[PDB]
């Protein structure tokens, strides 16, 4: 786990009914998807 | 051609053109005074082309199997295939081969417009 | 050229038209939420930033390219690729981590075997430090990033909502900010690697900078391009219906003169 890692846990568990608005759940959510690539083709898509 | 089919043989037979053809009836029953249907044509322009393909035949074991096979050709004016003439062949027919200019200049050629085209015999006049 | 032809062109368009537009204004309303983000992260840009030009900073190379997954907005993904490829010359053994699809086809095309990593489903949401967090986590760990001498983001800049700036910026590593020229200006308890903390800190922030930047930049594309697609669409829409009044009034006429010809006899 990276410094920027361990201080989402910490700033998301600071997160984790009210005072829960729309954009800071949506500060806890992310849609990104990582692929590695080589040669190009990849290494099958996975959730971050 | 029906000399053929009628005597045990093989004919095919190509209508170029039947657009052509039925210009020709309407001139005829214009100047004859015959009182004109739509687009000026005679009211059984569509009769004067289905009783033609009609003779377009497979024949029975018993009139000896001979078969006249029809292709007639029809052209459209930009595209409209929803015209009158084009209209009534395409409901006489049993399947059409459709070329596109569109397709001619992309590079395929023949021109045939896969998902318009069909043969309604299907793969019962296909080698297996 | 029949009046069934040109009804459905015309109502086609008709709908790219209203569809555009309402793309226009979903654009400017998130617009008022991308200045939010951009000046709440050029703030967070100054105060970052000055650490590094007080203890004067300076320095195979990693590229991360930021664009997005989404097109209709100009030439947003088409000029910033142009920025990494013409830097790409002075060093072609780069290797390319792609945040966004867009960007990621765009130097797919021209430089394929420099690519080993594209962050995907990006251009949806505001940036976040969370995606920024995981994808740094991504490159730390995937990519190795640690490792390399030189680390840049590549970018587009915000000038104003009429045109934008595609820039770049470096990521020092440990081993760089440690050797900086002014590093023992600050007392910095010698302890518990602060440069390690300090470098994959600055990794996740100034790529959230980016981000935020190359998003505000983007909405701000993508209103302007919606607004001369519903301009041209519009105004097509004009030429078309002229066409059909034509074309209706000629269906008219000619109907007219069938039944004319017919009873004349």
């Amino acid at each position: 786990i990276s410094y920027a890692a361990y201080l989402n846990v910490a700033a998301q568990a600071i997160r984790s009914t009210e005072l829960q608005t729309a954009s800071v759940l949506n500060r806890s959510q992310t849609d990104a998807f990582y692929t590695q690539y080589k040669n190009a083709s990849e290494p099958t898509p996975i959730t971050k | 051609g029906e000399w053929f089919r009628d005597n045990g043989k093989h004919a095919l037979i190509v209508y170029d053109d039947l657009s052509k053809q039925a210009v020709a009836y309407r001139q005829l029953s214009l100047l004859l005074r015959r009182p004109p249907g739509r687009e000026a044509y005679p009211g059984d322009v569509f009769y004067l082309h289905s009783r033609l393909l009609e003779r377009a035949a497979k024949l029975s074991e018993k009139e000896g199997s001979g078969s006249l096979t029809a292709l007639p050709v029809i052209e459209t004016q930009g595209g409209d295939v929803s015209a009158y003439i084009p209209t009534n062949v395409i409901s006489i027919t049993d399947g059409q081969i459709f070329l596109e200019a569109e397709l001619f200049y992309k590079g395929i050629r023949p021109a045939i417009n896969v998902g318009l085209s069909v043969s309604r015999v299907g793969s019962a006049a296909q080698v297996k | 050229a029949t009046l069934k032809e040109v009804e459905m062109r015309l109502k086609s368009i008709k709908n790219i038209e209203k569809i555009t537009k309402t793309m226009k204004i979903v654009a400017s309303t998130r617009l008022s939420k991308a200045e939010k983000a951009k000046i709440s992260a050029k703030k967070m840009d100054e105060a970052e930033q000055l650490f590094y030009k007080n203890a004067e900073t300076k320095n195979k190379e990693l590229i991360v390219a930021i664009t997005s997954d989404k097109g209709l907005c100009g030439s947003i993904h088409s000029q910033l690729a142009k920025a990494v490829r013409r830097h790409l010359n002075d060093q072609p053994n780069a290797d390319i981590v792609t945040i966004g699809d867009k960007i990621k086809m765009q130097l797919l095309r021209t430089h394929p075997n420099n690519i080993k990593l594209s962050i995907n489903g990006i251009g949806k949401d505001a940036p976040t430090f969370q995606e920024s967090a995981l994808i740094a986590d991504k490159l730390l760990s995937v990519m190795k990033a640690g490792t390399y001498p030189k680390i840049s983001i590549f970018y587009n800049d915000p000038v104003s909502s009429l045109s934008f700036e595609p820039s770049e910026k470096p990521i020092f590593n440990a081993k760089t900010i440690e050797q900086s020229p002014s590093f023992g200006k600050f007392e910095i308890d010698t302890d518990a690697n602060v440069p390690r903390d300090l470098f994959e800190y600055t990794l996740a922030n100034q790529m959230l900078t980016a981000m935020a930047q190359g998003y505000a930049a983007e909405i701000s594309a993508r209103r302007n391009a919606m607004d001369n697609a519903s301009k041209n669409a519009g105004d097509m829409i004009n030429r078309y219906s002229i066409l059909y009044n034509r074309t209706r009034q000629a269906v008219i006429t000619n109907e007219l003169v069938d039944t004319i010809t017919g009873a004349s006899s």
